[PDB]
DNA sequence: TTTTTTTTTTTTTTTTTTTTTTTTT
């Protein structure tokens, strides 16, 4: 059970066994997941807020649960999340997203998702 | 569907004129709506920026923009900040050039 | 001829003059398709350099016949790509010799360089950092036994001694040596009568402050005729073994990290502190959760001490060890985060001083915070989750009523400096392209 | 075609195994 750095195209490339099971990415199960990414839109409900974000690779919608002002569109931020679907939709379901240290960090984490793919892979 | 947007430096700029792309970058100078921007490559990069843009009190930007057919010119779409008022641009070019080698994880 | 740096696989008509700096032993292994035997050497000359393999019957045929330092005539042989996570060299080719292969050696070394020494003196390695190429001359004051141990790490056995170097800085410097060149290293004539020895590319270990390990890579030579070692033998002869010297240190570990870094599947897989000896370990990991109930526990407001007290029967808080009450209790940290990477999730306690700066709060203010809103408090906690550290460990068994379980402790927790972690995993993936 | 860079060492502080984002689009 892991923490997978990724970038949004992995996410999306992810298979899923038809369905509704665990998802798969390079042969090995996809469930917590990182990466840091660009709010682009933010739009706000009574259960959740949903973000529009997007790393350069690709887009996707992230959700985290009300039970974020700092957090402001065009901003970076680390995501840290489960992958789900619902109706032939991906997105990230989120407890914990911060904004980005130093762009480094944006740096390292694409290293970090290369350097694991290359581990999963040989 | 949102294309892939490359990280590119200045010497591949010609690969992708009428394409936008990404690109970081010290601010070297602000002559009025146009910034003068350093590369990882060590190249310079001429970009036409949007009427509101606060670069000029900047020191590393990351501008989203589309490649114009000339040379090395380009219409910013968005800019992100980061420094102070320490981007490592050495680790920038290593990232850039193996975001090249790996278009499975960074492109379509 | 041609020059190393013009080989390639598009042209099969060569012969390179080149000089063997490094020999691997000879390798051994077995698994599903395989199981074989194999050795490289590195090779070099004006242009550049390379590594040739050879595989199987190209070990009989070759490896007798290739010694370090000399030159030979290579020919007909494979350019291939090179495997970059079995070298240090740079280069995009590697040779592997096949059956057709000519070995010749040369009588003219003139043509061809020389390996060249940049030398760091034993008083100045504590300034060379950690898991770096190093250079060293010294005089060979003694070396300790040939040990066998199975690294946890591997699960194969392995060979190895410890040598003390001395220089002019009047420093003692640790030295390992593994494998074959390990067992016979008393073989080696003159070894007794401290001679000197010139090491090429060594690693530089913190174990002990600083301390020294060979790479398969790595090179020595015995009283070789250089200069630098005609000074030592000189100035060792006559004042040397006179005085006394320095041992650097801060049983057997010469050239290792005192916490060698470690992935949270290697930790467990390796069963570090599962057995009697404590383990050391560094691990990159992000903070996944920090358990609410239980963070902090009320301590003895003595100076120095820091044992738990309980209300008394005045109401006021008690201290067995240091026999009083005091109105108000000092609240300390007994933390309980569980951090996740890529290969794992592994749970770690954490204390007062470190517990602070992953929650960026003493325990006080924590609790403070907690008296005037549930609300506030979990959001201090939920936002000291999904942060990143390099967490320094130790890992040991405690023996609670008869069971026993493993316990990781954090002894220091270092926020991740992203530019530096950069450049590491730069150089870890260059080693798969 | 084919395989790896190896080892080693100490606090004072509660209880003893922890819940990670919970349900809408
Ligand atoms: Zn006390």
């Amino acid at each position: 059970n892991t923490l997978r750095p990724v970038t949004i195209r992995q996410i999306l490339n992810a298979e899923q066994p038809h369905p509704d099971a665990e998802f798969i990415l390079d042969g090995a199960e996809l469930g917590q997941l990182t990466f840091v990414a660009v709010v682009r839109n933010i739009s706000r409900n009574a259960t959740n807020v949903a973000y529009s974000v997007e790393d350069g690779t690709g887009q996707i919608e992230v959700r985290q649960w009300l039970d974020a002002s700092e957090i402001r569109n065009n901003v970076y931020v680390r995501v840290l999340g489960t992958l789900k679907s619902f109706q032939n939709r991906r997105s990230i379901s989120s407890g914990h997203m911060r904004p980005v240290i130093d762009y480094n960090e944006v740096m390292f984490h694409r290293l970090e998702a290369v350097h694991a793919h290359l581990q999963v892979t040989r | 569907m949102e294309k892939p947007t490359p990280l590119i430096n200045s010497s591949m700029l010609g690969q992708y004129v009428g394409q936008t792309v990404r690109i970081v970058g010290k601010v070297h100078k602000v002559t009025g709506n146009t910034l003068l921007m350093q590369t990882s490559d060590l190249g310079n990069v001429e970009i036409a920026m949007t009427p509101d843009s606060d670069v000029s009190s900047s020191t590393f930007v990351e501008v989203t923009g589309k490649v114009s057919d000339a040379g090395s010119s380009f219409q910013a779409n968005q800019i992100r900040e980061f420094t102070t008022v320490d981007v490592d641009l050495t680790l920038v070019e290593n990232v850039v050039q193996i975001s090249a080698a790996f278009p499975n994880l960074f492109s379509d | 001829i041609y020059p190393i740096e013009g080989l390639s696989p598009y042209q099969n008509r060569w012969t390179i003059k080149a000089r063997v700096t490094s020999k691997s032993d000879i390798r051994h292994w077995s698994n599903q398709r395989g199981e074989g035997k194999l050795f490289s050497v590195n090779l070099l000359d004006d242009s550049g350099e390379i590594k040739a393999t050879g595989f199987n019957d190209a070990v009989d045929r070759f490896y007798p016949l290739l010694q370090e330092n000399h030159v030979y005539l290579i020919s007909k042989a494979r350019v291939n790509i090179a495997k970059k996570q079995f070298s240090n060299l740079q280069n995009e080719y590697e040779i592997t010799f096949e059956n057709s292969t000519e070995i010749e050696e040369c009588t003219d070394a003139t043509d061809v360089p020389e390996v060249k020494y940049e030398f760091v003196r034993i008083n100045e390695l504590e300034s060379v950092e950690a898991n770096q190429q190093c250079d060293v001359i010294g005089i060979l004051d003694s070396y300790g036994e040939l040990s066998e141990i199975v690294s946890k790490a591997s699960q194969r056995p392995v060979q190895k001694r410890e040598l003390t170097l001395v220089d002019q800085g009047n420093r003692s410097v640790k030295l390992t040596l593994w494998g074959k060149t390990a067992e016979t290293f008393p073989t080696n004539a003159g070894v007794d009568e401290k001679p000197v020895l010139a090491f090429k590319g060594v690693k530089v270990g913190d174990f002990g402050g600083r301390s020294l390990s060979m790479f398969s890579s790595s090179t020595m030579l015995i009283n070789p005729d250089i200069t630098e070692s005609h000074v030592l033998r000189g100035w060792y002869d006559n004042d040397g073994a006179h005085a006394q010297f320095q041992p650097y240190t801060n049983g057997g570990g010469a050239g290792a990290n005192m916490a060698e870094r470690r992935t949270i599947v290697q930790v467990k897989d390796e069963n570090l502190g599962m057995s009697e000896k404590p383990d050391y370990f560094n691990v990159r990991a992000t903070v996944v959760y920090i358990k609410q109930e239980n963070l902090y526990y009320t301590a003895c407001a003595s100076e120095g001490c820091n044992k738990k007290v309980n209300l008394d029967h005045e109401n006021n808080w008690r201290c067995e060890k240091c026999d009083r009450s005091y109105a108000t209790p000092e609240y300390r940290y007994i933390l309980s985060t569980n951090v996740a990477d890529a290969t794992g999730q592994m749970w770690l306690s954490g204390f007062n001083e470190d517990a602070t700066q992953l929650i960026g709060m003493s325990a006080g203010e924590l609790h403070k915070l907690r008296e005037e809103s549930e609300s506030e408090f979990s959001a201090a906690l939920h936002r000291a989750a999904n942060r990143m550290y390099m967490f320094n460990c130790r890992a040991k068994m405690d023996t609670f009523n008869d069971t026993a379980r493993v316990r990781y402790t954090i002894s220091r927790a270092a926020p991740v400096d992203f530019a530096k972690a950069g450049m590491e995993l730069v150089d870890a993936i260059r080693a798969y392209m």
